[PDB]
């Protein structure tokens, strides 16, 4: 059973930076793909950035050059470091894996998440 | 019975940012029973609309009932609660005299563009293709049986390539005892296997054999040969070909090849 642990979030003002952390087991981390995840009230969850076990990214519209996905298979930590956030970034994000096929034994269960609030009050 | 699950509750919850499957394979062997869940509002098509290889035309059929192909499989679709969701269950239970069977099942969410599916892969086929006679006590008989379990040659929509085909029974000739090599119940069994027998055992003089039956049962039919006693050592390889018998829709039969070892060492 693959578990996922998030953390690093919090209150940050409009254009402010955020880096969280994903701490992977219960797979061969090296040889999945990884992806950050996020869901805000009343939207569907949505797949925000990926990055292959060959560390190529990519990236939603809304974040292309504002988020960064990153990876230590040493660690099988997966991070998101996120710059010039604005108010539409407020969502709770979740990791797990990703990739085009994915086994469903390597897609855990989600974890608690991690709660991002861009607000300036 | 130990049972098979492919759970895809509250996993294809996302938009994804390219196509992705989501892949659930099965290869059940023992008997097994198999399970898939999913929440009800994703859109599911499986067993009773399903995605079934078909041997014959080398094509798949979709939106098919699997029992067209193998008909001695049942399942039940329920609505249950599963992890606090309103879930569909597909529960699928597999008899041991089941044939064999390769077929898929979808599962859609919708509003993510089809980008994000699941999918369910059953290949239900044998793994065991060599065997040795087995020793019927009651009846005091050698028993090589292609009709049924994992020598069964019986037309199948098994998902089989090939040069895959071929299963085999070893038979340690016991000199002035009668073998039984049973066989499914068709018409080309007598038609051309047992031509193909004859000619294998006739084929060396110094073999002696004693074609004793031709014996039609319940369910199968049954070669009865006795060997007599001999004193070389010798092997002895015979082929009873159906992997070329066509049965429609879908079905394909087996190779079954039978090993005489003649020996008085050991
Ligand atoms: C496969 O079987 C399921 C279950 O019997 C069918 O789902 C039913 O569909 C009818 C109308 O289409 C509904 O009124 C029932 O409530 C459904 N049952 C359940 C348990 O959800 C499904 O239609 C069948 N599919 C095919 C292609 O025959
Ligand atoms: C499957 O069994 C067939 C027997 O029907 C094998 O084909 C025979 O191979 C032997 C050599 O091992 C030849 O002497 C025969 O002439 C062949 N017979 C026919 C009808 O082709 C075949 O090789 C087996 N396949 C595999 C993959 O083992
Ligand atoms: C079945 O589905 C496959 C892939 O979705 C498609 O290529 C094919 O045309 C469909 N129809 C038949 C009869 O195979
Ligand atoms: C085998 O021996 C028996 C006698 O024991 C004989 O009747 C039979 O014809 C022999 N079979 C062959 C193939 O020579």
């Amino acid at each position: 059973q693959v578990q996922l642990q998030e953390s690093g979030g919090g209150l940050v003002q409009p254009g402010g930076s955020l880096r969280l952390s994903c701490a992977a087991s219960g797979s061969i981390f090296s040889t999945n793909a990884m992806g950050w995840y996020r869901q805000a009230p009343g939207k569907q969850r949505e797949q925000v950035a990926t990055i292959t076990s060959g560390s190529s990214t990519n990236y939603a519209d809304s974040v292309k050059g504002r988020f960064t996905i990153s990876r230590d298979n040493a660690k099988n930590t997966v991070y998101l470091q996120m710059n010039s956030l604005k108010p539409e970034d407020t969502a709770v994000y979740y990791c797990n894996a990703a990739g085009a096929t994915i086994d469903l034994a390597d897609f855990g269960s989600w974890g608690q998440g991690t709660q991002v609030t861009v607000s300036s009050h | 019975k130990n049972i098979c699950v492919c759970d895809f509750t509250d996993k294809l919850n996302f938009l994804p940012l390219e196509k992705t499957k989501i892949l659930c394979e099965l290869k059940p062997q023992y008997g097994e029973d198999i399970k898939i869940i999913a929440n009800k509002e994703y859109e599911i098509n499986c067993m009773n609309n399903s995605k079934v290889f078909c041997p014959l035309k080398d094509t798949f059929i979709n939106n098919t009932n699997i029992k067209l192909y193998s008909p001695k499989l049942h399942f039940e679709i329920k609505d249950i609660t599963h992890k606090g969701k309103n879930a569909a269950l597909y529960y699928l239970k597999i008899d041991e005299e089941a044939s064999d069977i390769f077929f898929s099942c979808s599962i859609k969410p919708k509003q993510v563009s089809g980008l994000l599916e699941g999918e369910v892969r059953v290949n239900l086929k044998k793994h065991i293709n060599e065997e040795y006679s087995i020793f019927n006590e009651e009846e005091d008989v050698h028993v090589c049986d292609f009709s049924k379990g994992n020598l069964d040659i019986t037309p199948s929509a098994g998902f089989y390539l090939k040069n895959s085909r071929n299963v085999s029974c070893i038979y340690r000739v016991i000199p002035n005892k009668l073998f039984l090599i049973k066989l499914p119940k068709l018409d080309i069994v007598t038609e051309k296997l047992l031509p193909s027998i004859v000619n294998c055992l006739s084929e060396f003089s110094f073999i002696n054999f004693t074609l004793k039956h031709v014996q039609e049962g319940d369910n199968y039919i049954s070669f009865n040969v006795i060997f007599g006693e001999f004193k070389k050592h010798f092997n002895l390889a015979c082929s009873l070909d159906l992997s070329d018998f066509q049965q429609e829709p879908c079905n394909l039969g087996k190779t079954a090849n039978i090993t005489f070892i003649f020996s008085k060492l050991e």
